[PDB]
Parts: structure tokens; C-alpha cells; sequence
């Protein structure tokens, strides 16, 4: 799935 | 602020070869091991499509062509095989830290078989014609490449003021561009001039393209 | 299926205020990080406002170039993302995209001009082809004179018309834009079947229906 902060999100 | 500089500024490949976007980094957008890198597709009229993230890993339902690479400062965006629909400007993007920001971006081109315009001209409507205006509108339709060039003549007399020049982004699915002309002028010298022309030079034809009218016809 | 749809964009002056907002569904959005991004033909994409997911204690974040004058929120109850913006300058003008997950998805936009101009509706013209036309197509056209602020919508047949039209991007033209529109049928379709240009220009609560009428000399 997705992260909380996205696939674009920073690590 | 970690600037990122994306060249070549457009690009225009033909269907089924390769495309390739660079995109440079001020500084290292790795964090750990991962590369901090995002690339978006944007097609005229719409938002931003998400593509790529960590520089080569592709987002949901993202064709196969599209892939990434690069670590560090510097990353590629290869589209291969270009199609029809690829028609866009990509932006690079880095979420390395705050804050984010994106490329100046890269038009893509598709390159396609020449087309000559099918050129319309229209002269005002009834309606503006008694609201004190009058424009003489010419559409320039379905042409390829982008280069035209549109002279106006009224009575045989060039003339450049008033002229507005709208160009449309690249088409989707048949890879042409389009053009309006509009030449704008004040009822009272709409009516001192009878014959209104519309000369369109392009790649394709060698002499012009004219399509013209008298207001007496 | 990811929905983000933005609301309350519009003119403003120097100085005013404005507060956008942004519904999404199709993910949890109490989990979700949510940004805003705005895109000017001079400055490209700029990052605006993050806030993160209550696991980070709704940590907002902002550009340089909007600190203590924009305040991101949400309404984790309702998922809704505002955006509140107070001193707005011109240099703010664009169009404010709310972003979900990040980056992952991006709403449609919604348009923010911030201009002492005052709001002006288009005139809204009906280009028909020049008196008795010949060839198997026809070309009809549609002018939208004079608005401001961007944007307007235009659709033919209420969008029926898809295939055979090219809206082109609009110019401004003595402070004004000016905006057109062609659209190609078979010669068999019109004048025989009403065609119609269909405009709305949201920011002065204009709707306008043009029909395109023959030239009777």
C-alpha cells in the first residue's frame, strides 16, 4: 500500500 | 534550498525512440539509500500525474516504457518507446527535505509526418460589429511542425497591430498543433477597408496559404 | 479511484484575504500527509504548505515566500484540507493545486488572481463561416472577448462536441484576455443541426449559450 507520507514523501 | 535544473528545455522525438530528460541537483537528494527523486507528467490543461519515485521506481499503474535513473545530483527520465499520448511537460521533483521543489520542466514533442493547415477565416458577427468592434479571425488547424507564420493584409496592405496569436499545446492523439489568429480593429476602419486576407506560410507548402473575403459577399 | 477537488480560488486585491479549500476521498485521509502546490507561467511549480498526518502532530510546514501570511489546516473529521492566505500580493497569482499523500495525487487546481482589476464579463461572439461558403467539412468558431480573471469554460453542445474542437489558450490583449474556439463537423451536420458555443466565466457569474447562425446577405 501507500505510506503516510506517499511514495513521493520524504524517507 | 536544494535547486533543481532540468535540461534539455524541449525535445521532440519521434513515435516508438527514445526520449531522455536530465535533471540536476544543487545537492545530494540521497537520504540513506534511497535517491529523493520524483518525476511528474503534466499534459496540458491538467494537473501533475505522479510517475516515478525514488529516481527509478514507478508509481501505480504506470506503463513500463517510463523509467528513472540517477543517484546523487544527477537523474534521468527515459520515455521509450514515445507514443502518441506522451505528449506532456515532465517535471523532476526532490523530497529530500523541506522545502520541496520541482524542475523548470521539459516539453516533450512528438515527432510526426508534416501537415498542412486547413486554414478557416471569419469575419465579425453581427453582434460585435454593433457593440463597435470587429475581429477577423483565422484558424490555422492541424499542422505539423509548430513553425507558422500568419500575415494579415487588408486591401493588399500588410498590417501587424492588433494581431493575437494563440497556439494550442500538441495533441494527444494526432500529434498536431493549432492556431488562431485575430486581427482586432475599430468598427469605424473595419468598414473603410473591403477585401480582408489571411497569408499563412508553413514548412509544407512553399507559397502561401491565403483565405480571404470582401465584406460585400 | 482518488478524488481531490479544490474550491474557493477567484480575484482578489493586494492586501485581501482568501481562504481555499480542498475535499478528498479515496484514501484515509486522517493517515494521509497534504500539501499545496501553485504553478505561474513565471515561477513554475512552487511547494507552498505541507501538513503532516496526526501521528505527526498536524506539523505544518511553509515556503519562505509565504511565512506568516498563509495558514494550512484540515479537518481530519470532514477531509478537508483549507489553506487561509492574508496579504495576498500579485506574485501569489497562480493556480493552487491541493496535493494528497504528498505528491502521490493532485486535484484539478483552482485559479487565484490577486489584481486591483476590477472583474469584467467576456462578450461572448458566434463566428459562422464567410456568407455561402463548399467543402466536404465546416469550420465554426466562438469568441470570448474581453474577461477578467481567467478562468472560462467553453464546451460545444454542452460538450457533445469533443473530437473537432480546439479551444485555444487565451491572451491578454489591452489588460483583458481574449480567448477563441474552433470546431469541425461534416458538412451535413450544420447548418442543418444547431450548433452551439456554451461559456461560463465562473468569476463574474456569467453563462452564456451562442448559437452559430448562417450569414443571410
Amino acid at each position: 500500500p501507500p505510506g503516510a507520507r506517499g511514495l513521493t514523501g520524504r524517507p | 534550498d536544494i535547486v533543481l535544473t532540468q535540461s534539455p528545455a524541449s525535445l521532440a522525438v519521434s513515435l516508438g525512440q527514445r526520449a531522455t530528460i536530465s535533471c540536476r541537483a544543487s545537492e545530494s537528494v540521497d537520504n540513506y539509500g534511497i535517491s529523493s527523486m520524483n518525476w511528474f507528467q503534466q499534459k496540458a490543461g491538467q494537473p501533475p500525474k505522479f510517475l516515478i519515485y525514488a529516481a527509478s521506481k514507478q508509481g501505480s499503474g504506470v506503463p513500463a516504457r517510463f523509467s528513472g535513473s540517477g543517484s546523487g545530483t544527477d537523474f534521468s527520465l527515459i520515455i521509450h518507446p514515445v507514443e502518441e499520448d506522451d505528449t506532456a511537460v515532465y517535471f523532476c521533483q526532490q523530497s529530500k527535505g523541506v522545502p520541496y521543489t520541482f524542475g523548470g520542466g521539459t516539453k516533450l514533442e512528438i515527432k510526426r509526418a508534416d501537415a498542412a493547415p486547413t486554414v478557416s477565416i471569419f469575419p465579425p458577427s453581427s453582434e460585435q460589429l454593433t457593440s463597435g468592434g470587429a475581429s477577423v479571425v483565422c484558424f490555422l488547424n492541424n499542422f505539423y511542425p509548430k513553425d507558422i507564420n500568419v500575415k494579415w493584409k487588408i486591401d493588399g496592405s500588410e498590417r501587424q497591430n492588433g494581431v493575437l496569436n494563440s497556439w494550442t499545446d500538441q495533441d494527444s492523439k494526432d500529434s498536431t498543433y493549432s492556431m488562431s489568429s485575430t486581427l482586432t480593429l475599430t468598427k469605424d476602419e473595419y468598414e473603410r477597408h473591403n477585401s480582408y486576407t489571411c497569408e499563412a506560410t508553413h514548412k509544407t507548402s512553399t507559397s502561401p496559404i491565403v483565405k480571404s473575403f470582401n465584406r460585400n459577399e | 479511484e482518488v478524488k481531490l477537488e479544490e474550491s474557493g480560488g477567484g480575484l482578489v486585491q493586494p492586501g485581501g484575504s482568501m481562504k481555499l479549500s480542498c475535499a478528498a476521498s479515496g484514501f484515509t485521509f486522517s493517515d494521509a500527509w497534504m500539501d499545496w502546490v501553485r504553478q505561474s507561467p513565471e515561477k513554475g511549480l512552487e511547494w507552498v504548505a505541507e501538513i503532516r498526518n496526526k501521528v505527526n502532530n498536524h506539523a505544518t510546514n511553509y515556503a519562505e515566500s509565504v511565512k506568516g501570511r498563509f495558514t494550512i489546516s484540515r479537518d481530519d473529521s470532514r477531509s478537508v484540507v483549507y489553506l487561509q492566505m492574508n496579504n495576498l500580493k500579485p506574485e501569489d497569482t497562480g493556480i493552487y493545486y491541493c496535493t494528497g499523500l504528498t505528491f502521490d495525487y493532485w486535484g484539478q487546481g483552482t485559479t487565484l488572481t490577486v489584481s486591483s482589476a476590477k472583474t469584467t464579463a467576456p462578450s461572448v461572439y458566434p463566428l459562422a463561416p464567410v456568407c455561402g461558403g463548399t467543402g466536404s467539412s465546416v469550420t465554426l468558431g466562438c469568441l470570448v472577448k474581453g474577461y477578467f480573471p481567467e478562468p472560462v469554460t467553453l464546451t460545444w453542445n454542452s460538450g457533445s462536441l469533443s473530437s473537432g474542437v480546439h479551444t485555444f489558450p487565451a491572451l491578454l490583449l489591452s489588460g483583458l484576455y481574449t480567448l477563441s474556439s474552433s470546431v469541425t463537423v461534416t458538412s451535413n451536420t450544420w447548418p442543418s443541426q444547431t450548433i452551439t458555443c456554451n461559456v461560463a466565466h465562473p468569476a463574474s457569474s456569467t453563462k452564456v449559450d451562442k448559437k452559430i447562425e448562417p450569414r443571410g446577405p
